[PDB]
């Protein structure tokens, strides 16, 4: 499920 | 742990009568078991110790229901109004829950809702899935009368 | 020849841990479990018809 | 020429009629064996005519040594003497060839076989159990086997309470569990009085 | 799906990829050879069928 | 390796009553019927179940014949929940408390012992397990103790005698049933040092033939153990 | 459940390291009547050839077999019940003996196959590890048997 | 009905410290009941040999126990003091176990002894 | 109980999980069983060992007798 | 004499099911397990399609007190998750650095 998430608003 | 205090040695259970303790078809299948156990013989020594720590479960267990009354007896009181509605036990815990009577007082009727399930709450938030709707309320009477979809409503 | 045979003495003793199971001592020092994990749905045993 | 069958159980005693005498030359063909096996073909060989309880737990592991040494009890004795009876010679199937010579000196009437046949039969009373009993009161043979088991067990092995150490193991458990129970009660106290 | 994530969260997703492409690699590896090894094979029985 | 405080993943196994403890090492496991002890010393595995805390108990094949029987791959053990299993050769609860795992509470296994040394250590493991029953006996005089067992749907015999083959056949034919299982664990050592293991294991099976036993398949234990093989047979009382 | 039989301790690659002497050997229908074809005894020839004590086994089958021949062949079945020869009993339905003998050899690594039969032959030789007698010239012959 | 039991004979005596000396040359003997109880433990041990004059004799009577959970032969002998000096220490031993080696000079006298022991048993 | 005293004794019992265990193991295991507690304590070190090995000694005593006596405890 | 007789005439083996939208430390430990392979150069498995069972159960494992030395982990070591005691490895995460570099420039 890892690759169906995308990460946003990183610091 | 009465049935030590009234018989203490399976020898005795021939003659000792449990009808206070247990029911008529529980005594009777204690002694049938006493006869024919595998257990081994213990002294006196060994019994009054034995004894002694069932003696500290029945007073422990009169105790409980003492605090218990008690608590009821504080909550109709400390919130008589609220103690009507959910009741002594559902109400003592939601109070604790926030830490104070002010602190509940101050929080929405939808947090009073899910106040208990904050795990699934938060769990539920997060990933985009259906949120619980009973919280610590659950165990109020009201909802245990209601059924189907009519808990959550 | 001595040490060419030897040599293939040791080799012949390396594949034949590959073609079967071989008693090595037994266990060495507290039970580790199976290094090479276990197969459940593998049968070994010799059927008789 | 089996009449009568001999069946030691943990509760008692137990006696049967053979109705029925099985096939000895075809003993070891699969149908007469497969009637062993089925319940409804089991009861037309044999019948329950007496069942004699032990009296209590003290007097069956005292049959259970007398079984094992393949002695006669007074209570199988008495057993025997009631259903047997005096006649030419009764005949009646017991699993151990030990216990004949023993039975025979009691009852001189009496000609004991323990044959393949008989070991059938009594193979057959084992599968059963209680369902052949119709309904008598036989306890529970299965409760019955662990508690004689114990009893047998420990009697041979001579063991004592005396070498019980498990009461110092609880005695361990229980003692640090007072001490933090006592400990954490008495800083309620002093929470609780601390208010006032 | 977009979502945001602490440091933790990050560093256990970044650690789980990091695995599954080393196992990728090793078993393509693998492949690769034991493939080969059947080429071998096949080119060797071709002379004893013939 | 299956060091104390590692988390583990357990699944079951293709034998009910047995799992499998998945990590970085694969461990057998059966589940605890007296939870929060060991009765050897084997490692435990805790898992919370909505929560009550059931607990496992690792299954050394080194010390069990049966634990090497099932890593070595045994396509059918008798040995299953809700069964009566008859032990013979039962030292100490080493291995016929795992056994006692798989049954269950509902199965019930007679531990047959001769020795009065383990047998102690027998009864005191027994009391922990309602579903042991101990029987300090000889296994070669089966008639000694016909009151405190009954029929058996399997038979597992760990003695270590010459006449061996005797004692499981005289067992077999007074307590265990029709189509039962026959579970043996040879040393070919203690048969016939004179000749090698595979003569001797050729040697038991034609005895379990003459016993009305067919034998149904074999394995030898390697690398748990050296000249030893496990012999799985079903007891057909007509004939063969 | 897939089953891949093990590999038997007593072979070492190619070699039975299992199978020394006293020597126990499986008697096929055919070799006893080419036996008393050649006039060679059953014991002294296997002695003469393996300069060793052999144990002669005859399954259920062979000598279902050697009875159902009929009375031409009375001498090969009084010689099969001599009382040195063993008896190995058989818990399997069909009574031909070529596929008993292939089980048997299969399951245990402990047998010399005695045969002379074309096809019985060709089957044990693709077996490992089984020493393969037969009766050919004017005595037996001993064919996979490192010890000779 | 004794505690130390099986108790060998003078005859037998002699050959078990015949093999515990050789044994003792070849490093095939491990001495003492700790050591002794190492051995049980990993199942390198051929058999067990004891002192019945062991004073107090209980504090050797957990390899037994040991043993016969194990199927391990065990024998007492009647001396330390004997068993001692066949162990080539300097030193009184109550108990010693010949280590497993089927690659041994003295195979063939370590089967002959346990042969015995197993009879005696 | 008198080589070490009765509740160190009681404490080294239950670890072993029961007398029996604990007499049956050898010294060196029995003087990791209460090395998490510290029951029994580089000189320091050899003294720990030393009781080490004459609490297993004291315990085989114990549990292989029928009725045991404190004499030999005194002396060791 | 006085007879009542006249008178008389007139399941313990199932293990937990994986709860549906089961938490992500959950799969990335069944994820290692499958490739468990990878893990450590020098050590190598029987070839197996693992496939995640239908129930399961996470169980924490418990030495005996013998085991102290041998084969205990320290408190601090221990973690919720199989995947973070891994990452405190410090050789493991060395190994994995090292060989993730070369895949990536052989890409
Ligand atoms: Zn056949």
């Amino acid at each position: 499920e890892d690759e169906d998430e995308e990460e946003v608003l990183a610091m | 742990a009465r049935i030590i205090l009234t018989m203490g040695i399976r020898s005795k259970a021939s003659e000792t009568d449990l009808s206070e303790i247990l029911p008529e078809e529980i005594e009777e299948r204690v002694k049938t078991a006493a006869e024919v156990s595998m257990g081994t013989e213990i002294t006196q020594t060994d019994l009054d110790n034995i004894n002694a720590l069932a003696e500290q479960i029945v007073e422990f267990a009169a105790y409980r229901e003492q605090l218990s009354n008690y608590l009821s007896a504080r909550m109709k009181a400390i919130a008589p109004n609220l103690t009507q509605l959910v009741g002594e036990l559902v109400g003592a815990r939601l109070i604790a829950h926030s830490g104070s009577l002010i602190s509940l007082a101050k929080s929405p009727a939808s947090t009073i809702q899910i106040l208990g399930a904050e795990k699934a709450l938060f769990r539920a938030l997060k990933t985009k899935h259906d949120t619980p709707k009973y919280g610590l309320l659950y165990h109020a009477s009201l909802v245990g009368q209601a059924t189907g979809k009519n808990k959550g409503k | 020849s001595r040490v060419k045979k030897r040599k293939k003495y040791q080799k012949a003793q390396k594949k034949l841990k590959s073609v079967r199971a071989v008693y090595s001592g037994g266990q060495s020092g507290v039970y580790e479990g199976e290094k090479t994990g276990i197969k459940k749905g593998l049968t070994r045993s010799v059927k008789f018809k | 020429p089996i009449e009568y069958l001999l069946f030691e159980e943990p509760t008692g005693y137990a006696v049967f009629k053979v109705k029925l005498q099985q096939d000895d030359i075809g003993s070891r063909l699969k149908e007469v064996q497969e009637q062993i096996n089925d319940f409804g073909a089991f009861t037309k060989l044999i019948e329950l005519v007496s069942f004699a309880p032990f009296k209590g737990a003290a007097e069956a592991l005292e049959n259970a040594n007398d079984i094992s040494e393949g002695l006669v009890s007074e209570s199988l004795k008495a057993i025997l003497d009631l259903n047997l009876p005096k006649a030419k010679n009764i005949t009646l199937a017991i699993s151990d060839k030990n216990l004949g010579p023993s039975i025979k000196e009691e009852f001189p009437y009496v000609d004991c076989i323990s044959n393949e046949l008989a070991q059938d039969l009594i193979r057959g009373v084992r599968l059963h159990g209680e369902k052949l009993f119709k309904g008598l009161q036989s306890g529970d043979l299965e409760r019955a086997q662990l508690g004689l088991g114990h009893a047998y067990s420990r009697a041979k092995v001579k063991f004592s309470v005396q070498k019980n150490d498990n009461h110092i193991i609880q005695a361990i458990a229980l003692l640090d569990q007072l001490d933090k129970d006592i400990n954490t009660f008495a800083m309620r106290v002093k929470e609780w009085y601390g208010w006032h | 799906r977009a979502v945001v994530l602490g440091g933790d969260e990050k560093k256990a997703r970044s650690f789980i990829q990091k695995v599954l492409t080393i196992s990728k690699a090793k078993d393509s590896k693998r492949k690769e050879q034991k493939a080969s090894q059947r080429k071998e094979r096949l080119k060797k029985l071709a002379k004893m069928e013939e | 390796g299956a060091r104390g405080g590692a988390k583990v993943v357990i699944e079951p196994h293709r034998h009910a009553g047995v799992y499998i403890a998945r990590g970085k090492e694969d461990l057998l496991v059966t589940k605890n019927m007296a939870p929060g002890e060991s009765v050897y010393g084997e490692k435990r595995i805790s898992v919370e179940e909505p929560p009550t805390k059931v607990e496992y108990r690792v299954w050394n094949p080194f010390r069990s014949k049966l634990a090497a029987g099932i890593m070595g791959g045994l396509d059918e053990l008798f040995i299953a929940p809700g069964k009566k299993v008859l032990y013979l050769g039962a030292a100490s609860g080493t291995s016929v408390s795992h056994v006692s795992d798989v049954v269950g509470p509902e199965g019930v296994v007679y531990a047959v012992e001769f020795s009065h040394r383990p047998g102690r250590e027998l009864i005191s493991m027994a009391k922990k397990r309602p579903n042991i029953i101990p029987i300090i006996e000889d296994a070669r005089h089966p008639q000694k103790y016909r009151m405190l067992i009954g029929m058996v749907d399997c038979v597992f015999a760990d003695v270590a005698q010459p006449d061996q083959a005797r004692i499981i056949a005289l067992n077999s034919h007074m307590f265990l049933k029709d189509q039962g299982g026959v579970v043996i664990s040879i040393k070919a050592n203690c048969i016939d040092s004179t000749v090698d293991a595979e003569t001797v294991f050729a040697r038991e099976v034609q005895k379990l033939r003459e016993e009305r036993i067919k034998p149904l398949e074999q394995l030898t234990l390697e690398p748990y153990e050296r000249d030893h093989c496990i012999v799985v047979g079903r007891y057909m009382r007509s004939g063969l | 459940t897939r089953n891949i039989p093990q590999v038997s301790s007593a072979l070492f690659f190619q070699y039975n390291q299992a199978i020394k002497p006293p020597y126990q050997v499986l008697i096929d229908t055919n070799f006893i009547n080419f036996s008393i074809q050649k006039k060679v005894d059953i014991v002294r020839g296997m002695m003469d050839c393996l300069l060793a004590k052999c144990n002669p086994l005859i399954t259920d089958c062979v000598m279902a077999e050697l009875e159902k021949l009929g009375p031409k062949y009375r001498i090969a079945l009084k010689l099969a019940r001599d009382p040195r020869i063993k008896r190995l009993s058989c818990s399997h339905k069909g009574t031909y003996a070529d596929d008993c003998l292939v089980h048997r050899v299969l399951q245990h690594k402990c047998y010399i196959v005695a045969t002379n039969d074309a096809g019985l032959k060709q089957r044990i030789r693709k077996i490992p590890g089984i020493p393969l007698m037969s009766v050919g010239g004017h005595a037996y012959v001993i064919e996979k048997l490192p010890d000779v | 009905n004794p505690k130390a039991f099986p108790l060998a004979d003078a005859a037998l005596t002699q050959q078990i410290l015949d093999v515990v000396q050789q044994a003792a040359n070849l490093r095939q003997l491990k001495k003492g009941a700790n050591e002794a109880t190492k051995t049980l433990n990993r199942g390198i041990s051929e058999f067990i040999i004891m002192a019945a004059d062991c004073e107090p004799i209980e504090i050797l009577l957990h390899l037994p126990l040991l043993c016969e959970d194990k199927n391990v032969p065990y024998v007492f002998v009647p001396s330390r003091v004997a068993l001692g000096r066949a162990c080539g220490v300097s030193r009184p031993v109550i108990a010693a176990s010949i280590t497993t080696n089927d690659a041994s000079a003295i195979k063939t006298q370590i089967y002959a002894v346990k042969d015995k022991i197993e009879t005696l048993l | 109980s008198e080589l070490i005293g009765e509740v160190i004794g009681a404490r080294l019992i239950s670890h072993a999980g029961s007398l029996t265990n604990l007499s049956k193991q050898a010294a060196s295991t029995v003087q990791i069983l209460g090395a998490e507690k510290a029951l029994f304590r580089k000189n320091k070190g050899r003294i720990s060992r030393y009781l080490a090995n004459k609490c297993s000694m004291a315990s085989r005593i114990d549990n292989y007798s029928e009725e045991p006596s404190n004499v030999f405890g005194s002396v060791l | 004499l006085e007879t009542g007789f006249d008178a008389l005439a007139n399941d313990w083996f199932t293990l937990p099911k994986p709860d549906d939208n089961m938490r992500r430390e959950v799969q990335r430990d069944l994820l290692l397990i499958k490739h468990r392979a990878a893990l450590d150069p020098k050590r190598h498995y029987k070839k197996q399609r693992w496939e995640v069972p239908e129930r399961f159960a996470i169980g924490t494992i418990i030495e005996d007190k013998s085991e102290f030395y041998s084969s205990r982990m320290n408190r601090k070591e221990r973690k919720s998750t199989i995947l973070e005691t891994l990452m405190g490895d410090e050789a493991s995460n060395k190994y994995f650095k090292r060989k993730y570099n070369e895949i990536q420039e052989k890409s």
